[PDB]
RNA sequence: GCAGUCAAGCGUUCAUAGCGACAUUGCUUUUUGAUUCUUCGAUGUCGGCUCUUCCUAUCAUACCGAAGCAGAAUUCGGUAA
RNA sequence: AGAACUGGCGAUGCGGGAUGAACCGAACGUAGAGUUAAGGUGCCGGAAUACACGCUCAUCAGACACCACAAAAGGUGUUAGUUCAUCUAAGCCGGACGGUGGCCAUGGAAGUCGGAAUCCGCUAAGGAGUGUGUAACAACUCACCGGCCGAAUGAACUA
């Protein structure tokens, strides 16, 4: 619940004579280091499979990097969470460079708007938009505009020193 | 559907373009409840007759671009409301017997249609007299 | 949501000349010249030609937006009145006790005057607004008509005039006397 | 006057190609080229020829210069490179005021404890001249 | 006395308006929310009443 | 004690002008209880008289909005101590 | 008011919770240096008027466990979301109507007191005159009305 990485999280049911080889599961967790990942694996397969940690082990952690971390993307964010007063599923949209950078805004954008502290909140699914206009919110489809430009008035410029031997502007 | 049913005024306008062979395209702006409607059956083995929403009108002429491209001159007069008398002849007699319903005050027509013309319509053949004598009117002015 | 643009227009006909600086608004045209005070809202102006000036909002939110076209319409207003100029008419509306209407003056003042209002023994006063102009017309009977560039200033005297006959004590579905307000337009083109 | 005289606030843009001067961090100083739109708050930079990395930069941290040059938007590293290049980019920076009082102020810091002295020296004798000029027109 | 069309001026000010049930208010006839923060901009309008 | 929400009903007709059942959420601390924390080497009961000040859930008075407001009279409501 | 287990107060200062027996932190010889806890860092006051994404404007905003209260119910305030429906075959401006006062009742009773159904139908508008005026004419004017229209739109909801 920080500055976020994601990891494959791989993990099994333990061994027995009667079922050696038991099947794999994985999950991509986002969390910031891999203690809370694997916590986080176990929270969801035993909402998933009769398990507890107690009777399986988790094979393999695996941090996944992005792939091209300088690209933006427009990303499809599927979440389900609870509110005061029920629980709820949501589709929300976010333009980024990383599933990673992405995710780590719903969570501050879930805090700001509904008040979902991270506890409250289930990632579904996070996935790059492939064509521009299956893009449905349009408070990115804004941005995807030709020839986008635009000022930023009002300039405020952090002062150094208390007192100032001028009047400032606001220019830029 | 309603995307069907926007086919469907397509589907059947066409299907009178290519059923008569004269078209008399009379204006139905404005005009409404009860009269009219019921002289049409009366004279509905001369004609067709079809009122409807203009977007959908139009679009059904944007449908039939792919042939019959004289249609095209109707189109400068789809403008408010118009209505069909799919037909075959006369254009300036048996015209009249359908404008004749009781007039409001000529119940209503304000566009002709007549084959990529657009008479008032009055004038059309009765003597050849603009074919005998003024297809040589300048023949007849200078030999 | 915050809209990184969003602006709307203002057509500048011919014979007509606005020019903003700091959003102080000056327009002129043939009947005259207004002007007004925008800075309380931050929009910012771009004259794309002399029949054509833009108004945006940059990166606002729905409120600020909602200030965007009432600028344009404010400005709007202020080209038709020195173009075509405001005009409001009023009618008395009496049973019984004629309403008894002039003007007079105090320090070269000018006042609409009303008399016998119900029958009252009081007289009510107006202030006549600069730069608006009344009339009395000639054959509608009970008319009074304001009129001048500014609507705001033509509408508000319009509205001083109604508001001072309201009619007190009484049931006033019953008791309609009063000044209202009966058409308003412009003084050039036609009425 | 006749025409109608409108005075339109004259913004740097954010905008593909805006060239943007960095304040924060360790790119610090430099120059980078707006290559993306992200949002109202962040863009993806690039500044081969500084030397400062492509990444998604908040524009807070980053301040927009009049410079700007022609530059696909999405453009890969290489060829804001090429593009810089070919825009001489570097040598219109260099000749403004801008650049010109952060160089200015950079070697006056620099400056010795014995080139403080001969700067004093040295003004002094300005000076001089100058009081009797300007006592005579 | 007074013609038709002036009761009819008259009536567009004094009668043709609507009410607000909490507060009172004399709001708009084709209002939906009375304008008043008191009583919480409230939709529970009635028409104002007509004379017998 | 005082105020709401729902609206079946009252109100010739019409739920909500004025009211309002079945239910239901509250507020107050001049009612009365419940408690027993302080005071039993002491805090002088009830009422009145006199005098000052405060509250507002406003009876009158100022200006308003409603009405089953024609007028007069009333009634509901706001800003108001 | 009365029990269960544990930990406390009572018997106990110290740091935090402004204040405060019992909460949080932490228990105590005399001191030096360092580091922290709980709690804080605009100014009172030691400590970023730090960095980052949002959200909020209250003619009664809000501001931190124990804790110094607030509910049902409402809002076309603003935010983000859901579902259904329309749309490349948002959303806007006008078309919502006849047979049959159909068939039971009864000024009327139609979809339009009331009973039971609502079947079919077709695609185009001048009230023997609204008033001035005449006992009544003349003149002007208006009624099932809209140009519609241009990658979103309509409705119902959640918090
Ligand atoms: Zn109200």
């Amino acid at each position: 619940m920080a500055h976020f990485k994601e990891y494959q999280v791989i993990g099994r049911r333990l061994p027995t004579e009667s079922v050696p080889e038991p099947k794999l599961f994985r999950m991509r967790i986002f969390a910031s280091n891999e203690v809370i990942a694997k916590s986080r694996y176990w929270y969801f397969l035993q909402k998933l499979h009769k398990v507890k940690k107690a009777s399986g082990e988790i094979v393999s952690i695996n941090q996944i990097n992005e792939a091209h971390p300088t690209k933006v993307k427009n990303f499809g964010v599927w979440v389900r969470y609870d509110s005061r007063s029920g629980t709820h599923n949501m589709y929300k949209e976010i333009r980024d460079v990383s599933r990673v950078a992405a995710v780590e805004t719903l969570y501050q954008d879930m805090a700001a708007r509904h008040r979902a502290r991270f506890r409250s909140i289930h990632i579904l699914k996070v996935a790059e938009i492939e064509k521009t206009a299956d893009v449905k919110r349009q408070y990115v489809k804004q941005f995807l505009t030709k020839d986008l430009k635009f000022p930023l008035p009002h300039r405020v410029q952090k002062s150094t020193k208390t007192f100032s031997y001028k009047r400032p502007s606001t220019f830029y | 559907g309603i995307r069907e049913k926007k086919a469907e005024y397509f589907a059947k306008l066409r299907e009178y373009l290519e059923e008569y062979k004269s078209l008399f395209v009379v204006g139905v702006d404005n005009v409404s409840s009860q009269q009219m409607h019921e002289v049409r059956k009366e004279l509905r083995g001369r004609a067709v007759v079809l009122m409807g929403k203009n977007t959908m009108v139009r679009r059904a002429i944007r449908g039939f671009l792919s042939d019959l491209p004289d249609f095209e001159k109707l189109l400068p007069f789809v403008k408010g409301n118009v209505g069909f008398v799919f037909t075959n002849e006369p254009l300036t007699e048996i015209k009249n017997v359908i404008v004749s319903n009781r007039v409001a005050a000529g119940l209503t027509v304000v566009q002709v249609y007549d084959n990529g013309q657009v008479f008032p319509s009055s004038i059309l053949d009765i003597t050849d007299e603009e074919l005998v004598s003024h297809f040589v009117s300048a023949v007849s002015t200078i030999a | 949501m915050k809209y990184i643009q969003t602006e709307q227009q203002i057509e500048v006909p011919e014979g007509v000349t606005v020019s903003i600086k700091s959003r102080i608004v000056k327009v002129v045209g043939p009947r005259g010249t207004l002007t007004k005070n925008l800075k309380h809202i931050d929009v910012t102006f771009t004259k794309v030609n002399n029949q054509l000036i833009k108004v945006a909002v940059h990166n606002g939110g729905r409120k600020h937006v909602a200030a965007l076209r009432t600028v344009k319409s404010l400005v709007d207003n202020m080209i038709t009145g020195v173009t075509k100029g405001y005009k409001y008419k009023m009618r008395y509306v009496y049973a019984h006790f004629p309403i008894n209407v002039n003007i007079v003056e105090k320090d070269g003042a000018k006042f609409i005057e009303v008399r016998n209002f119900l029958g009252d023994k009081k007289i009510r006063n107006v202030p006549v607004r600069d730069g608006v102009t009344i009339e009395f017309s000639t054959n509608v009977k009970d008319e009074i008509v304001l009129s001048g560039n500014s609507v705001e200033d033509v509408s508000q005297n319009a509205a001083d005039l109604q508001q001072i006959c309201r009619v007190r004590n009484k049931d006033i579905r019953k008791f309609l006397d009063g000044i209202y307000v009966s058409h308003k337009g412009f003084i050039t083109e036609d009425l | 006057s006749t025409d109608s005289i409108v005075k339109a606030s004259n913004w740097r843009l954010v905008e593909v190609g805006r060239v943007v001067l960095i304040k924060k961090g360790q790119s610090a100083g430099k120059l980078a080229a707006i290559v993306e739109i992200i949002d109202q708050k962040k863009v993806l930079i690039d500044g081969p020829k500084a030397g400062v990395p492509r990444q998604a930069i908040n524009l807070g941290q980053v301040v927009l210069t009049p410079l700007t040059f022609a530059l696909p938007r999405g453009a890969r590293t290489a060829t804001v490179s090429k593009k810089w290049a070919a825009a001489a980019v570097c040598e219109k920076w260099a000749a403004s005021s801008w650049a010109k009082k952060i160089a200015q102020r950079e070697r006056r810091a620099a400056l010795t404890d014995f080139e403080r002295f001969q700067v004093m020296v040295l003004r002094k004798q300005k000076r001089y001249t100058v009081k009797k000029a300007l006592a005579k027109a | 006395i007074i013609e038709p069309s002036l009761k009819a001026l008259a009536s567009k000010y004094n009668c043709d308006k609507s009410v607000c049930r909490k507060c009172y208010a004399r709001l708009p006839p084709r209002a939906t929310n009375c304008r008043k923060r008191k009583c919480g901009h409230t939709n529970q309008l009635r028409p104002k009443k007509k004379l017998k």
